[PDB]
RNA sequence: CUUUAAUGUUUGAUGUUCUAACGUUGACCCGUAAUCCGGGUUGCGGACAGUGUCUGGUGGGUAGUUUGACUGGGGCGGUCUCCUCCUAAAGAGUAACGGAGGAGCACGAAGGUUGGCUAAUCCUGGUCGGACAUCAGGAGGUUAGUGCAAUGGCAUAAGCCAGCUUGACUGCGAGCGUGACGGCGCGAGCAGGUGCGAAAGCAGGUCAUAGUGAUCCGGUGGUUCUGAAUGGAAGGGCCAUC
RNA sequence: AAUUCCUUGUCGGGUAAGUUCCGACCUGCACGAAUGGCGUAAUGAUGGCCAGGCUGUCUCCACCCGAGACUCAGUGAAAUUGAACUCGCUGUGAAGAUGCAGUGUACCCGCGGCAAGACGGAAAGACCCCGUGAACCUUUACUAUAGCUUGACACUGAACAU
RNA sequence: GUUUAUUAAAAACACAGCACUGUGCAAACACGAAAGUGGACGUAUACGGUGUGACGCCUGCCCGGUGCCGGAAGGUUAAUU
RNA sequence: GUAACGGGGCUAAACCAUGCACCGAAGCUGCGGCAGCGACGCUUAUGCGUUGUUGGGUAGGGGAGCGUUCUGUAAGCCUG
RNA sequence: AGGACCGAACCGACUAAUGUUGAAAAAUUAGCGGAUGACUUGUGGCUGGGGGUGAAAGGCCAAUCAAACCGGGAGAUAGCU
RNA sequence: UUUUGUAUAAUGGGUCAGCGACUUAUAUUCUGUAGCAAGGUUAACCGAAUAGGGGAGCCGAAGGGAAACCGAGUCUUAACU
RNA sequence: CCAUAGGUUAAUGAGGCGAACCGGGGGAACUGAAACAUCUAAGUACCCCGAGGAAAAGAAAUCAACCGAGAUUCCCCCAG
């Protein structure tokens, strides 16, 4: 009465913390905002976080319900 | 074109386009050619006298192709914007 | 025994200037109405043959 | 399913026209919404829901 | 011109009659010392039967073939596509007829935006108050809620309500993510034009991940791109779409 | 029951002992009236069970006559066969060993016998799966189609009433 | 009686008998593109097919499905016009 | 058929421990030799004296070769 | 008088032993069934291959039959060993 | 030979000698190489015959776009940052 | 009845054979489409009929493109 399953989406990180990308390019695919987009980072209507702007990817916890941030600073 | 039983692309994808009737009577001159037209005219069929586009051609055009050398009267042939100022900065003529 | 044609190959791919192959995108028929206009807007223009599928459509065009 | 497809017509002879869907028994009247027309270029008028 | 009859003609139908094609495996004559055959006469029939052309029905009489795969042999039974969790060994992926569930829809607002809003359940008190309709008090703090399966999200709320509305806009596209492939997906920004706002701004569909169908053949509708001598035309093309 | 699964059903009958047979009962897994029902004297190289006869079928084999085996001469084949300096036991290993390991046993070659083994000979398994294999058969599979049947024009016309 | 010559002789096929059903004779059927032969130089007390199997006593009930006989008014209905 | 130390045998020839020797491989090393690639020592159509290394191998891929039979150079060259 | 009876020649084939590189590609030896009939046999003739002929076993069609024999498309196709 | 694996009790060969398995045709494409090179070669066909003649034609120098066309651009879009 | 059949006789010829092209009359399936029924194999294999140094085609109701090429069987392009 079983087997049966779902396809990988391959979500997980794809840029860490360190890490030089371009704007556009994606840094987490996600299905609720376990990581929230941080100053300078964008989110889409998956969200899916990509890169505003050119630089490297940070990691931090902000703001009072220890949220994950990502954000990216120029270089 | 077999890619297992598998649909393979050539049917995996679609058609597209259709073939005009054109292509096939109308040349594209260069200018490393025309000085061989062995009579200083460049005309509709001194061209094709020299064996430089092909017999049917009814059409024909002449680019920007480079070396633009003796002065030549292109005549019933159109000329593109780069290729009249070749043409003309080394004399020749441009008419209808 | 000069060669034939796959013609089928011959109406849905050009060659291009360097040697890859153009072509159009599948699923631009029917059934259009539930799909995206964005999803739409990016499959009108043509495309290219991968490098994975060169492989064979070029055995199926000697004459392209 | 038992959700029709639709044309809406350009309220200004173009022919453009989108195609959405419709409960055409829970809402039988016919659609009408602006919409850009890219050959007027400008949110015009969109008529039918059959 | 409006309307109809007559007749002649024309042919349509229904029957009756005829005889000349058309049948005769009725009798006789002749080629002739012939149960064939032909011609001849005569009787019987006669526009029928019978046969050819086409057309609706029938047709294992006879023909060609098809009659899936997987699978702890095969068959029986079940499965075949998608989605969520899981085994999956803390990046991605990962197997079996392993373990539990779901999708083949819905929405013109259950969409955009602007303003604004906060659940579940204990205790106590209270008209008909019943364990639990409804008003009140505190305790409580997202167990509520999310159009439905699971998961991750959710308070700046994605949840709940409203006024205004259509950005579910057409053109595009840096850069990526995932794919053997076809494809699939994320997107700041740009032109046009738009909605809402005082504005910064936010909008290119629904908290998100299911809601599915390639190629072909053909169908609409716009498009002067093509138009087999030429002008149109037909068919072909592209966009929209079924 | 030529049908009965359960079943060696149950009951009587024969026997010292009777899963069959004979008789009956009815609970007919799942008889039936021309895919005939029941019963029938005669016939039957037909199936089942029993009895007087007869016995080497047997208990349990003894003895005899001949043909081949066997010994000489004459003539003279066969399947099979990688190669043979072709043993027991145990264990090992593509899991059942003349060839490995350990260990025991054995002077070297015939002729007569047996058939336990050589996963013996013979046959590219007849069961069994698989190949988008094959061939005859079937039918309310598909698709066409002979034969049969419907008509329509033609062969094929002339009158009259309506 | 008959049978699988070449492992099956039977409870199998046949048989006379019985039933159904087609057949008016240029029969029905059957061979053959067709001519023409069988049927039969017979003519329904005769011939074909099908089912059953001597003699005896007998063969009930169902016409919904299925397959055949008959029906002809209405429905749908091809070529052609 | 001993048949649950490979056997004989073993009271250590068993086991724990600490030591110290010794056998034990196509590995390491030694000696002689070949090839591949790599560079120098130097020049040269280099080759080495060298010299670092490397050389098990199915399918499969690369590379250099032996020989047969037939033609030519070959009326040349062998050969009673 | 009878597809009556017992039973040789004749015809056929139920039982067993041998025979299985046999004497024999089914036969011999001991019995078997029928033997005036739907009998048995000589000589000729006729049926031709999705066709024949069959007292029906898919039996027989030259030691071959769920499609005989020769040659042809032909080196069919062989994803298999 | 085949396998995950074979003394394998899995297959093939009794022994020998001879025969016995990646060819021929045309295309098209990569490589090594030759000639020639913004040009490279002619096909038939003529024949003094492999010589020489024969550029019809095919490959290339320029392609973008279905096509119109435009052309070092061009296709997109009303135009593109 | 005329007539036609029918009959009789002379002369003349035709009768059948053997490769291959040809022309025309008949005409498969395997196979390929990795099933197979449209299409393929192929107007092929085969049947027959006939026939010459060849047969058969043959002299524009053919093409062209507003200029013109001019019977017709064949060799290479066009051109997969
Ligand atoms: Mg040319
Ligand atoms: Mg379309
Ligand atoms: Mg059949
Ligand atoms: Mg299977
Ligand atoms: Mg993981
Ligand atoms: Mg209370
Ligand atoms: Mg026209
Ligand atoms: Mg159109
Ligand atoms: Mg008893
Ligand atoms: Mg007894
Ligand atoms: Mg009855
Ligand atoms: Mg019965
Ligand atoms: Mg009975
Ligand atoms: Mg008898
Ligand atoms: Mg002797
Ligand atoms: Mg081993
Ligand atoms: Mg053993
Ligand atoms: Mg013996
Ligand atoms: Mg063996
Ligand atoms: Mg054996
Ligand atoms: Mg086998
Ligand atoms: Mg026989
Ligand atoms: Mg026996
Ligand atoms: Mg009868
Ligand atoms: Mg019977
Ligand atoms: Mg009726
Ligand atoms: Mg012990
Ligand atoms: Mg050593
Ligand atoms: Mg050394
Ligand atoms: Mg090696
Ligand atoms: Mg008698
Ligand atoms: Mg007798
Ligand atoms: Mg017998
Ligand atoms: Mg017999
Ligand atoms: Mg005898
Ligand atoms: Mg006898
Ligand atoms: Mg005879
Ligand atoms: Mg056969
Ligand atoms: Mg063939
Ligand atoms: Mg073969
Ligand atoms: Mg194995
Ligand atoms: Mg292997
Ligand atoms: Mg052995
Ligand atoms: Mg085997
Ligand atoms: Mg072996
Ligand atoms: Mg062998
Ligand atoms: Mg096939
Ligand atoms: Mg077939
Ligand atoms: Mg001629
Ligand atoms: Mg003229």
């Amino acid at each position: 009465r079983n087997g049966r399953d779902s396809e990988a989406k391959r979500l997980g990180v794809k840029r860490f913390g360190g890490e030089s990308v371009l704007a556009g390019s994606i840094i987490v695919r996600q299905r609720g905002t376990k990581f929230h987009a941080g100053a300078n980072v964008g989110c889409g209507r998956d969200h899916t976080l990509f890169a505003k702007a050119d630089g490297k990817v940070k990691f931090e916890v902000k703001g009072p319900k220890n949220r994950k941030f990502i954000s990216i600073e120029a270089e | 074109g077999f890619e297992g039983g598998q649909m393979p692309l050539y049917r995996r994808l679609p058609k597209f386009g259709f073939t005009s009737r054109k292509a096939a009577i109308t040349a594209e001159i260069r200018l490393s050619d025309l000085a061989k037209v062995e009579g200083g005219v460049v005309d509709l069929n001194t061209l094709k006298a020299a064996n430089i586009i092909g017999i049917q051609i009814e059409f024909a055009k002449v680019i920007l192709a480079g070396e633009v050398t003796t002065p030549v009267t292109v005549r019933g042939l159109r000329v593109t914007k780069g290729a009249r100022a070749a043409i003309e900065a080394a004399g020749g003529k441009i008419e209808e | 025994p000069k060669i034939k044609t796959v013609r089928g190959a011959a109406k849905r791919f050009k060659k291009t200037g360097k040697g890859g192959f153009k072509h159009k995108h599948a699923n631009l028929r029917h059934i259009l109405t539930k799909k995206a206009t964005k999803r739409k807007r990016h499959l009108r223009p043509k495309a290219m043959v991968s490098k994975g599928d060169l492989g064979l459509v070029i055995a199926c065009l000697p004459y392209a | 399913g038992i959700r029709e497809k639709i044309k809406l017509v350009s309220s200004a002879g173009t022919g453009h026209f989108y195609t959405t869907t419709k409960n055409k028994r829970t809402k039988p009247e016919k659609l009408e919404l602006k919409k850009f027309d890219p050959v007027v270029r400008q949110h015009v008028i969109y008529k039918e829901a059959k």
